[PDB]
Order: structure tokens, then C-alpha cells, then sequence
């Protein structure tokens, strides 16, 4: 149960300090059901060519680190397969299995907070005093693959409690404990298929509860990867290649 | 379950994401208390930053046992005891450690299972309880819950000699609410534009 | 290889000296022709540190009275020995009205006979003799005075052992009784460490704090001989 | 055989790196047999209120400890309802769970002896040149839950070698294999009932044989904790309280 | 019929001028139901340690003597195991057999209205005149085992008619015909559990309706005393003793 093995695609991830597999909602990704359609050209399933783990970028916890989101149709729309069906599509769907790895030794510690909040909304500080009606970037509300970091953690930068965060598919990475969390997320939207480029369904939070410690002589170089792969992925709407 | 802020404490405008977890480190053998706060649900305190804290805030009445789960965030290297006790009614805030270990507790010892849960069993006089304040409503109060150090926090040379807590907090299978009503907080000042 | 020289019946059924009564003609030591001595095993090195190597122990045993001079000379003399249990009377001199013995067990002997033996059986409240006994045998406040009586343990003392010359008049010669004890049917529980510095007194295991030896030899170095 | 669970009253003991459970002199704690006994009054059984783990003082294993000891039916009498019960009735009995509890980590070092014996009796000094009749106080004859420091642990201030001391039921705490000891002790008397007060059955002592050690840096404070439970208690000749 | 004894615990009365039993409200004293229960907490059944005969004081019966009173959770609160358990737990919940014995000889005359009184509330004489809203102090309402003398019997010190007092669990001592009165009472109250200290579930009222007579020669110390035992106690949510 500590050890696992996700195999999807062409690509095998493991580990050897585990703490279960989380599917959100108790629900495993399916296909659209031919009663819950609308469009009614025939949907693109490739299958592999989209359906396997793709590694974003890596981000170093730092003592200090606030911690970081990424918005997930986006994060994958300039990558592989995936982005070229994403960007040809009208329409798309899918699910997916998100690993978000992070190891250090038996002699550090810290807590990370990997969450997954659908319909994820950024709001702004309003000019701090807030009489201002400012409105986020799109370099913030779809930071890509690079993902984005938090300002106001305590309120998601939306104004809600990271407290309660936790009834949203989530799992921790305790270091003394384990070096990975595995989320699987259902295709979560009030529509069968829609734009993977003007909606973001859900968001993937990574945030430091309890703050990243060690003392001076071990390595100070503590990174945090994520690894994620689509799940029973559909496209629909055919058209030449659009970017945004 | 959602974090439960028993370190409502800093009020500072940088320091907030600190009331999210207390500290715990090396002491001097004595059974110090290291933390403590009302049980009580849908009362001003550490409840309030828990999703049942407010749900509570929407209902007059509710029944039940509540649970806490404190997860150990210090190293690998790092050990220690801990005594969560919780105090029924009546029982003013335990002096010391062997006062508080008369009422309902468990000792949690740190190691490769990170948390430990403590039960605060439904012990009340009456069958629903209304929200607690000061004053005559203090009658529904649940009572008091208290961390103390069982042994102490021990680690070897190279690791960080202060480790944190996070307390995460909900309701038990037979938990009940009864009684709408309207939340004791109305966030807005002005009409909203 | 037989394991039977091992037993405890082996091992403790061998007569030892336990006690030693003197009764001169000149002295301040029971020149009156009588004696009362106490009921104690513990007033001799060998016989103290074998069974002090249990802590419990319940046995019968045999008490032989070997009697004669201080020259070792045999003398026509005839002795009365009287066991004296806790609460009887005794004798405060070699007339007293005591040695009636009505009903206490006494034993007439001249020096000139065989020294007398008997058998006594295992005569205490407790189910077994303690030759450690971590406690006092009274409540109240234990005061400095009064730490004379810890370890002290009364189901230990079996009373008084009483000599005399069967006489109303001064005996003609010292005389000198070494008293015996063979352990028979012997029980034993807890075994402890054995007796490691000098005995100094009976009712305690004090040891001179200026004068603690090593429990044996020692040599110049651990890598020679 | 590493791990176990000590459960009595309302009261669990967990430990993951134990070294079996040794039974004193192969028995277990019972009652007094209808044979066996003098009192005639019905004695008091109470059960899971007096049955259960209490934890004394902690004590700090030092480069120098000598090591320490404590009386037993004493440690309990001014704690719980089991102090109460031996405090209003004359007569008493029961058995013991006794858990030694240590830990450091896989760079500490050092070996406890955690041991049983019975009619522990205290000896003094003598004066230092044995010529006068002194004894122990009050103080350190029953030294209550705080127990006592061992001033010449060699001889176990009692004039008997503490090499022997493996006779009695023991086990020991080495730091690179377990973290506690643990000892189950039945009545040990000449008596089927007796005071809690005037008598102590038996004595704990915990000595350190092999020195503890470790390199600076690693923490320093190593505690040692006292962890007792009653068992088959029976009290009887009820009356008022009685403090000694 | 006349004759009765009354054994619970290890106490035992005697009569032979008894006036059978009263079991008030018909029903007799039973522990709380598993579905008229909220405490989710184990409770203490105590048993023969709580639940046996409790001799309070000894009251005179004189030629003017007006009537007393006891609240009776309260009358033993501080005696025996049974006070000490209400002292230390917060919910209590009992029944009673209340016991009231006073004999005379066949010359002796007067007649005592024994009766319990639930949720016997005390009100004061308002100033005597009526416009001053005085209430009435606690060694009034809680008098503990001493009891309390009526100061208007008439209306029971609260406003209400004694001669309507009979509409109670009650029964009476005529000297000419029995010397005790015996009343078995239930635990009643709106909650399955309650404070032994904050509340007082009913009253015992002793009160003289036919005036003591006898002529000079007679022995004129003429004894009323009470005697009570606790019935299916059980206590809850457990914690230091607290007097009030």
C-alpha cells in the first residue's frame, strides 16, 4: 500500500512511500454517454497519443514558499498530442490522474497541502483598499505550465479559507511519511464537452501548511514535480489550429 | 475534516497563515503544557476557521461527538509523546498535567502514522446543546481540550530543534443539528455594488 | 552426573555454629549461673551467608548443645536448657521460679553425656522465615530513634533460649555452650546476591563504608594475566 | 514481535521496536484463592478503576546517571482511585504491569537494565568507616512516585552486586535495538494481604550499564518515563483514610 | 403487613408498626433507556457502594414545632461514596426509598404528614408586605442534610396549600397506629440526567398536622429521623470533584 505503480500511455511512474490513491468525488473518469451529448459530429478518442503522464515544470520549497496553483485543461494546451487536439477542437473533455512528487530524507520535514478545486476563480486584492474594481491577468488566471504563486495563501487569493480546503479531492505530503500525492479527477463541468482553452474545469493547489525545515548541512535543494496524464480524453468541432 | 485554528494568535497582516498550526520543541522534562482551547463548535474561538464550526453558525442546536486529528509536522528524526486531554463540564482548565490526565485523553506517540485522533465523546447533561457564550449560555459548554508533552520532543544534531502541529477538526457518525437560523456574522458593511 | 549433592536439603542439612553462651565462675557476662539467649542464626559468618543467598525460606531443623569449659574439658556438670516462646517467662536468675517448666520444653543434661539434640519444627506465623524484611513492624511516625526497628520482623524472632546450672548454689567450673543447626525439609524462594563485604551486625546488613573491597581478586592489567 | 499493545482499563500502550514481555517468575497476577486466605471480610475488587496505566515522573538519562529506584505498592499510594482505595483499607494486593519507556535514535547509544526485586531494603553507608549504626529515612526507603537516585549503584545501596541483579525479572533497554521494557509482576508476599502502606513487595530500579552517548548536535535530552498498572487488585478491613 | 424490613446494599431497617409502601406514581426506581439517553459516555453504576441506607440527622418533635424540609439530590452530597461520585461526575440520575421513623409509646399522641414534594421550589414573604422582590438564600433552598424549618407551614412556604400536599407520594405517621412511613420514589425530571448540585429533582416535607401530646411523666424527647438510600444510581461525564 506504501508502494505503487501508475501505468498509462507509454509512460510508468513509481514510488516506494505512497499514501493511498484519492479519486475525486468516488468517481472514475468515463466517457460522455450518448444520452448526456449535444454535439453530434463524431468526438476524436486518441487514446495513448493524449492519455499518458506529462511532466511540467519543477518548483524548489523554499523555507519561506507560499505556495503555488495551476489551472488543469490549460497547463497541458502547448504539450504533446494533447495541445494539438486541444487547439484544433472546438470541443473537449477528459479526466485526469495528477502525481505530485516531492522527496527530501529522514532528517527533514514539512507538510504540503495537494488539492484539487474545481472552478477554481482568482479574484485581486482590489487596490487594498478595495474600492478599486481591478481584475486578475491572463498571465494570472492561466499562468500555463509554469503555474502561478500564491500572494494571500490564507485566502486562495479568492477571498475563501485554505482551512476548509480539504473537502475538495485532496491528500498531503508529509515528508517523514510520504514523498507523492495521486489524485484521479472525473470530468467535472455543467456541459458534456467544452473549450479547452477559455475554460479551466478544475485547479491544482500545492501549498506548505507546515513550513519546509532541515538544519544546515543537508540539502537545501528540495523540489516539487508535477506529473499528470488525461484520462479518457474526447475532442469534438474540427477546425484549423487556434492558440486562444 | 478542516483545519482547526488553535493558534488564533497572530492577527498580523503577514502572519496569518500561522494561526494554522502551533509549535512544538525540546523542553525541559516537566510535562509542560504546550496548547489549549474550548471544545465548543459553534463558539468564538478556534472552531471558527472549521467548516462544521460553520455550518454549526446556521443551525441553534446540535448533538454529537466531535473528533480532532493533530498531525505531526516536525522531521523523520524527530520523537516525542504528547497528551491531548479533554476536559468534561465543571472541570476548570487543568493546572498541570496530572490534573488533566484524570479527564478523557490518549497519549500520542510520534512516529511513522503522523496523526493520532482525539475523541471528544458526546458527555452532556442534556440531548441537544445550544451554541456557547459567555455568561448563562456557558451552561452548554463542551468543555476544555489541553496538549501536553507525555515525555518530550527529542531529535539528534542536524535537525530543527522546533517541529509544528497542525489540528484538523469535524464531527463524528452521529452528529445532529437542529433549529435554522441565520449565522451570527453578515459579511457586508455597505449595500454591495 | 548426578544433580542430587545440589539440592537444597543437601546443600543446608549440615549442623552449623549459630550461637555461643558462656557462663563463668568471675565476670559481667551471666555470672549468675544462667544465661538467656536470644533466637538468632545470624550471629556467625558461615552459616548467615548461605542462607542469606534466598530470601524466603521454610524449614525444620535440628538443634544440637555441645557443652563444656572454655579448655574443652568435660566436667560432671548437670545443665537445663529451656526454650522460652515469645510471651513466656524468663528466668531472671538460676533460681527463678521459671525453670518449673509446666509447659515449656526443657532439656536436663549432664556435660558428661552426649550433647543433646532435638527436633523443632517450623514455628512461624508466617509461612516462611524472611532473612530480609523491608519494612517496620509498627505504624506511626518513624522517628530517628526509632529506625532500630526497621527490618526488624517479629514473625522472625522465635523467642529465647535459657541456661542454668541445676542448682542454688555457684557452679564449680566456666562453662560454655555452642548451639548447633541442621536444616531439614527445607523450602526456598527468591535467591539474591550473595554476601559481598564483612558482616557487622545481626539485625542489618550494614557494611564499613571506609572499607568496601572489591567482591574479589584483582590483577595489574586486563591483558595480562 | 517488535510491536505490541498493552490495553487494561481505559488506558493503551503502543510501542514498535519492544523486545518480547517477560511474566515474573512465569506467573501471572490472580486472586486470592479461598484457601489462601485469612481475612474474613469480602474484599473490594474495583476492577477497571484501579486496573489501569498510570504514568509517574519522567526522569533525564545523563552521561553521568548513577541510575534510580522506586518502592512499589508505594509509587501508587497518593494517585487515582488506587491510591484511595489503599489509603481507607488496611489490607492489600495485586499485581503489576510495569513499562519502562525510552527512546533515542539510531545514532544514540547506551544500554538501561530495568529490573524487579523484591523486598528491595535500603542500606546506609555506615558513616563512611561502617562504625555507626545509621539508617535510611523515610524519604528514601519509600521515595514516593518521584522516586530515588541510586548513590552507589554498584552495590545497589544495599551491599549486594548489581552484576547478580539478572536473577529477579528483568529486561533491558538498548538503545539501538528497543525502547522499553516490559514486566508483568504477580503478588509477591509471605502474605496473602498486607499493607500498601507499611510494606513495599518489591522495588523498580532502571541503571544504566553501557553509558549513553552521542555526538553533539543530536538532541541532548533523552528521558526515561515510568509507565505502572495495577492488576487483580483487592482491598479489604475497610475504615477511614489513612495517609501512612 | 405491619411488619417489614428493607435490605439494599449492606444496610438493613426493621419495623413492626409499619403502614405498608408508597411507590410513587407507581414505578419504581430504573435505569436510563438506550433511546432516552444523550451523554454518549459510559456511565458508573456503582451499585451497594451508593445505592444503601444514609442516616441523616435526628430532628425534635415538640408540641409547637411547625414541619421541615430537605431537597433531596442535595441531603447527600457530601456523604458516603454516593456524594462523592456527584462531587466528580457531572450528570447524576437515582431514585430513593426514603425512610422517615419516629416512635412514641401508646400514650403519646400527634400525627405527621410525610410527603415528597417534586421540584419543591421556595418563595419568601416578600418583605411582608408584598412589594419587595427578595429571594431566598441558599442555605434556604439547598439546606443539605440538616434540613430546614418551615416558617409558614400553611402554605408550604411557597404559596401553595399543604392541605393539597397529599396529591404526592405521601404517606403519614400517626403514634397511634405506626412509627415510620416509607416512600419509594423514582427519578423524575425532563432530562434523562441532570447536576446533583444545581438541581433538586423534589422534596421530603415532614409536617405536623395533628399537634404532639402527652401528658407530664411521659418521656418528652420524641425523635423524628431520616434515613434514605440512593436507588439505580448512575453518574456521567467525569472530572474533578466540585462542591457547587
Amino acid at each position: 500500500d506504501r508502494v505503487a505503480q501508475l501505468t498509462i500511455g507509454n509512460s510508468t511512474i513509481t514510488t516506494q512511500e505512497a499514501a493511498n490513491i484519492i479519486v475525486g468525488y468516488g468517481e472514475w473518469p468515463s466517457y460522455c454517454s450518448d444520452d448526456d451529448a449535444t454535439a453530434v459530429d463524431k468526438p476524436t478518442r486518441p487514446d495513448v497519443s493524449v492519455n499518458r503522464f506529462y511532466t511540467l515544470d519543477t518548483k524548489l520549497w523554499e523555507k519561506s514558499s507560499k505556495g503555488w496553483y495551476w489551472k488543469f485543461p490549460d497547463v497541458l494546451t502547448e504539450t504533446g498530442v494533447f495541445g494539438q487536439n486541444a487547439q484544433f477542437h472546438y470541443l473537449y473533455r477528459s479526466g485526469f490522474c495528477i502525481h505530485v512528487q516531492c522527496n527530501a530524507s529522514k532528517f527533514h520535514q514539512g507538510a504540503l497541502l495537494v488539492a484539487i478545486l474545481p472552478e477554481y476563480v482568482i479574484g485581486t486584492v482590489a487596490g487594498g483598499t478595495g474600492t478599486e474594481d481591478s481584475h486578475p491577468p491572463y498571465k494570472q488566471t492561466q499562468p500555463g505550465a509554469d503555474g502561478f504563486e500564491l500572494q494571500h495563501p490564507y485566502v486562495l487569493d479568492a477571498g475563501i479559507p485554505i482551512s476548509q480546503l480539504t473537502v475538495c479531492p485532496h491528500q498531503w505530503i508529509n515528508l517523514r511519511t510520504n514523498n507523492c500525492a495521486t489524485i484521479i479527477v472525473p470530468y467535472m463541468n455543467t456541459l458534456p464537452f467544452d473549450s479547452a482553452l477559455n475554460h479551466c474545469n478544475f485547479g491544482l493547489l500545492v501549498v506548505p501548511i507546515s513550513p519546509l525545515d532541515f538544519d544546515q548541512g543537508a540539502t537545501p535543494v528540495i523540489p516539487i514535480t508535477i506529473t499528470l496524464a488525461p484520462m479518457c480524453s474526447e475532442f469534438a468541432g474540427l477546425r484549423q489550429a487556434v492558440t486562444q | 475534516e478542516t483545519i482547526l485554528e488553535v493558534n488564533n494568535v497572530p492577527t498580523n497582516a503577514t502572519s496569518l497563515m500561522e494561526r494554522l498550526r502551533f509549535p512544538v520543541s525540546a523542553q525541559a522534562g516537566k510535562g509542560e503544557l504546550c496548547a489549549v482551547f474550548r471544545a465548543d463548535p459553534g463558539r468564538d474561538g478556534p472552531w471558527q476557521s472549521t467548516m462544521l464550526g460553520q455550518l454549526c453558525g446556521y443551525y441553534t442546536q446540535w448533538s454529537g461527538s466531535l473528533e480532532v486529528t493533530f498531525m505531526f509536522t516536525g522531521s523523520f528524526m524527530a520523537t516525542g509523546k504528547m497528551l491531548i486531554a479533554y476536559t468534561p463540564p465543571g472541570g476548570p482548565l487543568p493546572k498541570d498535567r496530572a490534573t488533566a490526565m484524570l479527564g478523557t485523553h490518549v497519549i500520542w506517540d510520534f512516529g511513522l502514522q503522523s496523526s493520532v485522533t482525539l475523541v471528544i465523546p458526546w458527555i452532556s447533561n442534556t440531548h441537544y446543546r445550544a451554541h456557547a457564550r459567555d455568561g448563562v449560555f456557558d451552561y452548554y459548554t463542551t468543555g476544555l481540550v489541553s496538549i501536553w508533552y507525555q515525555t518530550n520532543y527529542v531529535v539528534p544534531i542536524g535537525a530543527p530543534n522546533t517541529a509544528y502541529i497542525i489540528a484538523l477538526a469535524a464531527a463524528q457518525k452521529n452528529f445532529t443539528m437542529k433549529l435554522c437560523k441565520d449565522t451570527s456574522h453578515i459579511l457586508q458593511t455597505a449595500s454591495i455594488q | 552426573h548426578s544433580t542430587a549433592e545440589t539440592t537444597l536439603d543437601s546443600f543446608f542439612s549440615r549442623a552449623g555454629l549459630v550461637g555461643e553462651i558462656d557462663l563463668p565462675l568471675e565476670g559481667t557476662t551471666n555470672p549468675n549461673g544462667y544465661a538467656n539467649w536470644d533466637i538468632d542464626i545470624t550471629g556467625y559468618a558461615q552459616m548467615r551467608r548461605k542462607v542469606e543467598l534466598f530470601t524466603y525460606m521454610r524449614f525444620d531443623a535440628e538443634f544440637t548443645f555441645v557443652a563444656c569449659t572454655p579448655t574443652g574439658q568435660v566436667v560432671p556438670q548437670l545443665l537445663q536448657y529451656m526454650f522460652v516462646p515469645p510471651g513466656a517467662p524468663k528466668p531472671e536468675s538460676r533460681e527463678s521460679l521459671a525453670w518449673q517448666t509446666a509447659t515449656n520444653p526443657s532439656v536436663f543434661v549432664k556435660l558428661t553425656d552426649p550433647p543433646a539434640q532435638v527436633s523443632v519444627p517450623f514455628m512461624s506465623p508466617a509461612s516462611a522465615y524472611q532473612w530480609f524484611y523491608d519494612g517496620y513492624p509498627t505504624f506511626g511516625e518513624h522517628k530517628q530513634e526509632k529506625d532500630l526497628e526497621y527490618g526488624a520482623c517479629p514473625n522472625n524472632m522465635m523467642g529465647t533460649f535459657s541456661v542454668r546450672n541445676v542448682g542454688s548454689s555457684k557452679s564449680k567450673y566456666p562453662l560454655v555452650v555452642r548451639i548447633y543447626m541442621r536444616m531439614k525439609h527445607v523450602r526456598a524462594w527468591i535467591p539474591r546476591p550473595m554476601r559481598n563485604q564483612n558482616y557487622l551486625f545481626k539485625a542489618n546488613p550494614n557494611y564499613a563504608g571506609n572499607s568496601i573491597k572489591p567482591t574479589g581478586t584483582s590483577r595489574t592489567a586486563i591483558t595480562t594475566l
